[PDB]
């Protein structure tokens, strides 16, 4: 929450806050992540409730965002894994697991706000 | 040195509507964004014109308008505390007139100024489209205008002090008057500079955050051995042979990525950009610069693609350039393809996530390609300063805007050109903007 | 009345041919010069002409009469 | 070091009647002249075809032919002391027979050295075109020529120390150059850009040739010139060649402060490589011309313009912006042949003050110069295509073969380029093909010896 | 005769000397002037016997020769004047008469030998 080391953009921002998220931006590096704390998510994984977080490329939103990460890493309750799921990607030691989910990137149009819809209906897809 | 930059755009609607035809004076107004960096510089960004038919006492050398359009103007300005500019048609007499009050030019102006705290201005038009203005401080008169500009397909420059023709001594006594930054300061950045520089551009700024090497010998423009062994930055080098060529400090390295407020804020004063970089990244920041600073931009590249025949082995596929002129609100380098989102994306994978990327088959391989060589950096880059002298000083048998964009190959003997009016543009939301934050709308520039 | 584009700038003639000599001396060029000279016609590939050849301005897509100077000299 | 150098006539000769098609050897006999300047350079003046009818034996990897072709050679040479070089088809054995004896290769050479007190050698031709040379002194073998080259419309460059080609652009490319002695004839607006070039691409070797010096006015065309050389009048020459040594880290250019015009400098480029010329009067050109002829060097010659006229409705106006790029190869078309100079355009301009206030009095010229001042746009753009002309020469890049860029003219202004073709262009008789420095040298009496 | 300030072609001076001529080579300034002295003229002039000179031009011979030079000053017998003869040029203080006669230069051919023959042919014409 309180950790901010970078600005979005001033309507991604207020779009995390009118959503009441507990949000950080954190600088590892030069890398730049957005980092949703207890993102929760629908029934059907072996977590109610995870960290989602987006990786903020440079030149952001012109280069565009691509994949996103959560920790702990997520398995249906019936252990099945999740397809395109097995790369990890450490930030500052914790290990988040990557969701290969790719999509075109249209900068008039696209910012952290579609990037998390996006996550969120790959979520509610791989329950089954 | 102040500027007032209107678009190509506003200013051939601005000239239609100050001369209809009936040889009658009209009034439009101007509102406009600022950039104060080294010199004033006032964006023209949005324009109200003043109906014919709702003015009084229209004549060859008067009009009397109504007041309720400057309150239009106000109300626009406000918020952001624009600078409003009220244009009138050549001789350029006028009144502005309510119900309770009619108020002269001086009035006119310090209304303005209560009604919004910011410099303020008087522009008048001739019926061939040049420009002088006045600007007012405090709602009273203070300076004129020292520049007005407009870069279009033509590049207009109507100096307050005030056609020659190119490369004589009237193209070199424009040139001491403006300022040229060169983004990427190497292969066709040193020609650029170089050609730039002695020329006679009275400013050059010199924007690269990278150094010297053996490597770069074979191309860099009065570099050095010593340079080279001492792993000089490109820009120091540039702007001390900048000095001694030209006997004057009037070079200004920016030793940093052309991504930094820095650099962005010190471009954002020059008259024009040159961009000579061989990053996608650079060159979107060098779009957006020119866009939201109302600054022409010429963009060069070459590329030597290889390939590898079956019984000659490795050979040369093709020996290529291409220049592109991009005037604030035509088609800009985004339109035109020149990056995308998803060459930024893979150039700004580090090593490991490139090839480990590569391997899942979402992002291509790169391109394989010959050393870079001067003859071809020298052959793109004289004709990209040449594209801002025949912009400047017209000297082809056919309209500047025919070479909206130049490709060549040395390998084809081609050589083709592109007209803006075949290029698709989409929503400029940077245009005139100047500073407004985050900077280059691009969170990594805002000022926290 | 036929117009010619003579080095990028039309100029009318009373004539339907003129002499490329006396069409480079109505644009003030200098014809004892030496000069590549080219006559481009619309979908046609341009052709060299002589100073002293008859052109025909009723030639459909008549386009540009252009000279090039032979003698490029400067170091 | 040496080179033997072939015109493209003569080597296209050469081989057709080395490789016939029947896989058996042939001779054939080079008559040269020398320059021995810096380097000993032999230049193939006549060749003499061994006709196979006359050859007693011609099989796969050997010859016999009769000795009266030899005599023949001898009483070519004799005169003028001239070089013999034998060439045989790619093994090279042979033997030459008289009416009653046998002579061996070595026989045969201490007979062409008892006939021509001079030097002499023997080659060897592969069915590709590809050449080796030996040379002999006082009859006897002593050592290989470094270099035996051939500039047609493309570049080859046969080294002694042959183990692929590299292709344009590439350390190979570099590592040719670095071999490799070049002349800029002028170094001034385009000449101190194709000096750059020559110096940044790795020439082993640089001559500048230039009589004139830094002045204000020039500062805003010459690569590497400042406020100081200005204000000294510091030679071009000098100035370019401290610049080099910067800029390389070496003493790899001898800087000619003097005319092209005279013994000095002709004699120094006789030595080069390749000739660049960048000069502005139509009387240098004619020199360097004739020495590229006479020392069977490859030249590019570039010149720009920014012609003017008046309008008149409206004045004064540019014409056109210009360039104009033309490769001489040694015995094809010459600058003289495409009328790049002539004896009119020589003569008017030469003439003294005297002359000129004659001229301006009597209505026979008007003292206007109808051209824009030089730019260095333009300068560049001329440049930057001379030197890659030599590259795609020397490296074939195009899709196109070079014979069709023998000349090249560009208009920035019409917005064209057109390339004329080697075989379009008319040839003289070239009396100074292959005679070195003969005396007068150049043919030209100003330049006789004392 | 004995000045000889530089060399024309070995042709030239071959051909200078098979005709038994008392010819100079004068350097004046960097101007290179060939001098025939006593050169025997056909009757009809105000005299029999002139210096005839020729102006050897920069570059020559690819360089053409133009134009020849008389000392003294020639008139026809009768006093009529040679046509487009009336400039004249200094030569070391000594005014010799221009002759205006112009023609082709081919340097393969042309050379002091057919200059020579070119003024030659001028004398023997303007007789009348
Ligand atoms: N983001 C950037 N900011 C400043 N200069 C850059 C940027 N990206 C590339 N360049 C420069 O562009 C130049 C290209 O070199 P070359 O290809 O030799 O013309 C290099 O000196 C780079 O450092
Ligand atoms: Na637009
Ligand atoms: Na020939």
């Amino acid at each position: 929450a309180t950790r901010r080391d970078f600005s979005l953009r001033p309507e991604d921002e207020h779009y995390l806050d009118e959503m009441g998220y507990c949000w950080e931006t954190r600088l590892v590096g030069n890398a730049r992540w957005l980092i949703i704390h207890d993102y929760e998510l629908p029934d059907g994984y072996n977590h109610h409730q995870v960290n989602l977080a987006l990786l903020i490329t440079s030149g952001y939103p012109v280069n565009m965002l691509d994949m996103f990460y959560v920790y702990p890493p997520l398995v249906r309750v019936n252990g099945v894994n999740i397809p395109a799921t097995e790369a990890t990607v450490a930030i500052d030691s914790v290990a988040y697991q990557r969701w290969s989910r790719h999509r075109s990137w249209n900068p008039e149009i696209d910012s952290v706000i579609s990037q998390l819809a996006m996550a969120d209906g790959c979520l509610q897809k791989e329950v089954g | 040195g102040n500027r007032l930059i209107l678009t190509q755009e506003l200013h051939t609607m601005l000239q239609k509507h100050l001369f209809p035809g009936d040889g009658k004076e009209a009034a439009a107004i101007l509102i406009c964004n600022r950039y104060e960096g080294g010199r004033l510089k006032l964006l023209a960004k949005e324009l109200i014109l003043v109906p014919y038919e709702e003015c009084k006492s229209r004549t060859s050398d008067f009009i009397a308008w109504p007041g309720n359009y400057l309150e239009k103007a106000i109300d626009v300005a406000e918020e952001k505390s624009m600078s409003i500019i009220l244009i009138h048609s050549h001789p350029g007499g006028f009144l502005v007139f309510s119900d309770t009050a009619d108020s002269s030019d001086m009035q006119t102006m310090q209304s303005l100024f209560q009604g919004v705290d910011a410099i303020h201005g008087s522009a008048i038009m001739i019926h061939s489209g040049e420009m002088r203005a006045r600007l007012y401080r405090e709602g009273k008169f203070a300076e004129n205008v020292e520049l007005v500009t407009v870069a279009g397909d033509d590049i207009h420059y109507w100096w307050d002090d005030k056609k020659p023709i190119a490369f004589t001594s009237g193209m070199t006594d424009t040139f001491q008057k403006l300022t040229a930054a060169i983004i990427g300061v190497s292969g066709t950045g040193s020609i650029v500079a170089e050609q730039v520089a002695r020329l006679g551009f009275g400013e050059i700024l010199l924007i690269d955050h990278d150094h010297i090497e053996k490597k770069n010998l074979n191309r860099i423009l009065n570099s050095t051995l010593k340079d080279a062994l001492s792993h000089r930055p490109k820009v120091d080098m540039f702007a001390e042979a900048i000095r001694c060529i030209r006997g004057e400090d009037i070079s200004r390295p920016i030793n940093n990525t052309i991504f930094s407020r820095e650099a962005v804020l010190a471009a954002a004063n020059a008259d024009v950009l040159f961009c000579c970089v061989d990053t996608y990244l650079a060159r979107m920041i060098a779009d957006r610069i020119a866009s939201s600073f109302l600054i022409p931009l010429l963009d060069v590249g070459v590329k030597i693609p290889t390939h590898v025949d079956p019984d000659d082995g490795r050979k040369i596929t093709d020996v290529t350039g291409r220049i592109d002129y991009v005037k604030p609100g035509g088609s800009t380098l985004s339109d035109r393809l020149v990056y995308t989102p998803e060459l930024i994306y893979r150039e700004n994978l580090n090593a490991e996530e490139y090839e480990e990327q590569l391997e899942r088959g979402f992002i291509t391989g790169v391109e394989e390609e010959a050393p870079s060589v001067i003859t071809l950096n020298m052959r793109a880059a004289s004709a990209c300063v040449s594209e801002f002298i025949a912009r400047c000083f017209p000297f082809r048998e056919y309209p500047n805007k025919r070479f909206t964009r130049t490709f060549f190959s040395l390998a084809g003997v081609e050589e083709d050109y592109i007209d803006e009016s075949s290029i698709t543009q989409a929503l400029n939301t940077r245009l005139a903007v100047g500073g407004e934050e985050p900077l280059l709308g691009l969170p990594e520039l805002g000022d926290k | 009345t036929w117009k010619l584009n003579i080095q990028g700038k039309e100029f009318t003639f009373d004539t339907p041919t003129v002499v490329i000599r006396d069409a480079v001396i109505r644009a003030g060029l200098n014809p004892n010069q030496a000069w590549h000279i080219f006559l481009k016609v619309e979908g046609q590939p341009k052709v060299e002409k002589n100073i002293d050849d008859v052109i025909d301005l009723r030639t459909p897509g008549i386009e540009k009469l252009r000279l090039t100077p032979k003698d490029v000299n400067n170091g």
